[PDB]
RNA sequence: GCUCGCCGGAAGACCAAGGGUUCCUGUCCAACGUUAAUCGGGGCAGGGUGAGUCGACCCCUAAGGCGAGGCCGAAAGGCGUAGUCGAUGGGAAACAGGUUAAUAUUCCUGUACUUGGUGUUACUGCGAAGGGGGGACGGAGAAGGCUAUGUUGGCCGGGCGACGGUUGUCCCGGUUUAAGCGUGUAGGCUGGUUUUCCAGGCAAAUCCGGAAAAUCAAGGCUGAGGCGUGAUGACGAGGCACUACGGUGCUGAAGCAACAAAUGCCCUGCUUCCAGGAAAAGCCUCUAAGCAUCAGGUAACAUCAAAUCGUACCCCAAACCGACACAGGUGGUCAGGUAGAGAAUACCAAGGCGCUUGAGAGAACUCGGGUGAAGGAACUAGGCAAAAUGGUGCCGUAACUUCGGGAGAAGGCACGCUGAUAUGUAGGUGAGGUCCCUCGCGGAUGGAGCUGAAAUCAGUCGAAGAUACCAGCUGGCUGCAACUGUUUAUUAAAAACACAGCACUGUGCAAACACGAAAGUGGACGUAUACGGUGUGACGCCUGCCCGGUGCCGGAAGGUUAAUU
RNA sequence: AGGACCGAACCGACUAAUGUUGAAAAAUUAGCGGAUGACUUGUGGCUGGGGGUGAAAGGCCAAUCAAACCGGGAGAUAGCU
């Protein structure tokens, strides 16, 4: 049966990528929280 | 012509089509076209703001001359064309200086006919004059509401306005609603009725014919749950509410006009 | 013209393999590990000025590094750039 | 290695997405593999992805996103103009053969093509963000011309048969060849060409649009395929020779014709219909400012460039999405033979597989199937399930009906093979020849060869000829819903929803209404034959009485009545 | 010509059996409906939680829905166990 995760790299990067996060104050706050936590990977980009 | 379909399938049994054999069979005049993508009745917030709009056939926009500003220059009707963007047929016309324009096709208009706009124009259908030059008791259409703005009233197939009086800088018009309205005498109108008067006599015959026109199904409030509509709910079929819109406003008799700015231009409501 | 500086940086190694030896003895092609940002023009000029042979054409590809495990710990080797450099029938590197 | 079995519109092949070394070679068998494992998509090491022409990048835009100023909003922000992004669409160019353990339209061989930079000689009005043309567009249908491809014959090579026969109208195999260049065909579209003038195309235009004159009868555009060339080549059945028996090395005949034939191509055509069918650039053309014997442009020539990134491998799957080496899910392309209407179905080809536990035994019981005396729904909530019917042609077919239907109603007959009609018919295809020629890929006659149903008559085998697979059960009365549709993803598919139609009601356009503190936006680039809301639900005959209650609509005297003073 | 007819692909899901620590957190097998349309499908886009979207089942909005998910108020409160 068709499951929920249907991967597409373009859609992934557009919805969750670094530039999408940088485009709004709330996304920038995501990156601030993740940096403060010390995440090795801030976004889906890499 | 208004022709009845033969019942060779149930979806054809009730179809009544309107076949104008005078309409051009080729493509529209390409310089007067524009792209017109569809809304699905959604606004710039991406929200549905008018229900029951979606799908239907792709349509190119035809730039129609509602202003009729080439005054004093005669024009000959090239041909009549189908316009998907409106009920009325349109006419491709050729001006003597080589300009081509689309106009609303008035009743009686044919290829070869002569049309003219402006103060001097003859009193005959297709001609456009300021209403201070049109006799009281004339039938007109494509009537301006502000001088120079372009026609806004009596544009649908078969519609028209009656100039009932002329007083000072104003004329009293009868509209199709039956409303009496004052419009400035400097406003232009085109003589005659809008053509294609048999438009109202077509019968779609099937659900799919409504879908071709971009009309999506209407669900009755009484078929819904209370959360969805004020009419919603009930074990079996129940009503016991006063009929109301989905947003709770009475929908059988309650008047909704509130425009104090324009109240002065109305002489008598439509009744 | 490309500075001698750059040309002394662009070439890293001869690539030694059976396909490389086959290319040498069948098509007069030398196979070279080159800097990742080296272009065909730069590789041509460097080989022509430092091995004093005359170059027909350079073909390039990028080799992607292999994911590996050193003591159950995940690493990855570096991407490197390989150059097939055709020499003109009588140059004999 | 030999046999057997399975798939073959796939269980073969090639991509896109997604994955990321799983690819190839060596070596190892702890763990991983539902067993063992010498094996592996497992461990470890090395190797492997080669582009001016494929794709990305790039030029161009769609929906939509962002958005200088700007408008709006406590702040955050929202909207949006100029712009600038954004493919799933438009835009330059390469093919065949050979080669590696693993890449190839990328390497090699042979033969091509495209865009730009410079520089020659020749001619010369060049130039935009502006104008015009073009690009540039739906659905359905029909038929003609083809090709892919197949069959048969001819040809060439090979063969004479493990058991009766097999020098023959016998058997096996092969009979392939591209882009490009030349030719402009079947066929489709449009009448050209020149002079004069003009309220139009933001300004000008020699361009386009328009009006008029003269003149002429074929001009222009588009266009499959064929033919020629590419090719005195390559490929090629096979044969000989090595062999580290893995695959190479060496050499290589024939390479024609007829017929059939697409869902592919002409075709973005043609015919027809209403629901009326992107954009922008590249491209062509016009001029403005500008330049004015210059730079700039148009042809032929030389010469330089065409970067960068992807390219292995899986890809209906053991490599992607499903926790698994999971009977699930996943868009596009290719399309052989016999039978068949067919991409159904059966058996096969090319190609790929036997699904990572086996060995016995032959109890009950369970699962999936086969057959069954006599009876035939007695079973059961209910014929649930099963059995049955099933094709083509022709005969024949009721009530009722909105005249279409109902209808494949029902019911019934024929059906294999062989021979004759007719040494293979009707039909289709069609060569040589001859004739004409405004001269060719021509037209007319011509009819060789090829191909080929169906029918009838006569015989003939079986229990049975639509013999397998495949493939309607039928009829009568009645409720409900007109109908085709839609729905509770995962216990409900219905009488529920929708529906065409009908009615009421709102709405005069800065519409009513909706989203939004607002600006705005949708409604709609619509205008009462329109648009919103509500109820009813095709169609036919119809739709009675009640305004006391509640709501809505109108009223404007009297009472009561806010802030205010 | 047709929301026309029969029927593959394709889309769906009416009946039965199996399966129910499944081969599968909805499938398999044998039948079944639509199959030029109100059809189906790829790629990308837009609508955001009292909000969307809904041919309307309170359906669906990432195996979650009479108010999603994640974090925070937060050690909510719990005459109850």
């Amino acid at each position: 049966m068709k499951r929920t995760f249907q991967p597409s790299v373009l859609k992934r990067n557009r919805s969750h990528g670094f530039r999408a996060r940088m485009a709004t104050k709330n996304g920038r706050q995501v990156l601030a929280r993740r940096r403060a936590k010390g995440r090795a990977r801030l976004t889906v980009s890499k | 012509a208004v022709v009845k379909c033969k019942p060779t399938s149930p979806g054809r049994r009730h179809v009544v089509k309107v076949v104008n054999p005078e309409l051009h069979k080729g493509k529209p005049f390409a310089p007067l076209l524009e792209k017109n993508s569809k809304s699905g009745g959604r606004n710039n917030n991406g929200r549905i703001t008018t229900r029951h709009i979606g799908g239907g056939h792709k349509q190119a926009y035809r730039i129609v001359d509602f202003k009729r500003n080439k005054d004093g220059i005669p024009a000959v009707v090239e041909r009549l064309e189908y316009d998907p963007n409106r009920s009325a047929n349109i006419a491709l016309v050729l001006y003597k200086d080589g300009e081509r324009r689309y106009i609303l096709a008035p009743k009686g208009l044919k290829a070869g006919d002569q049309i003219q706009s402006g103060v001097d124009a003859a009193i005959k259908p297709g001609n456009t004059l300021p209403m201070r030059n049109i006799p009281v008791g004339s039938t007109v259409h494509n009537v301006e509401m502000k001088p120079g703005k372009g026609g806004q009233l009596a544009r649908s197939a078969g519609t028209y306005v009656q100039i009932v009086a002329r007083d000072g800088a104003y004329v009293t018009l009868r509209l199709r609603s039956g409303e009496m309205r004052k419009v400035e005498a400097d406003c232009r109108a085109t003589l005659g009725e809008v053509g294609n008067a048999e438009h109202m006599l077509r019968v779609l015959g099937k659900a799919g014919a409504a879908r071709w026109r971009g009309v999506r199904p209407t669900v009755r409030g009484t078929a819904m749950n209370p959360v969805d509509h004020p009419h919603g709910g009930g074990e079996g079929r129940n009503f016991g509410k006063h009929p109301v819109t989905p947003w709770g406003v009475q929908t059988k008799g309650k008047k909704t006009r509130s425009n104090k700015r324009t109240d002065k231009f109305i002489v008598r409501r439509r009744s | 013209m490309i500075r001698e500086e750059r040309l002394l940086k662009v070439l890293r190694a001869p690539h030694v393999s059976e396909k490389a030896s086959t290319a040498m003895e069948k098509s007069n092609t030398i196979v070279l590990k080159v800097a990742k940002d080296a272009t065909k023009a730069e590789i041509k000029a460097a080989v022509q000025k430092l091995f004093e042979v005359e170059v027909e054409v350079v073909n390039t590809l990028v080799v992607k590094g292999k994911v590996k495990r050193h003591g159950q710990r995940i690493g990855r080797r570096s991407d490197w750039k390989k150059a097939y450099v055709t020499l003109k029938e009588g140059q004999n590197l």
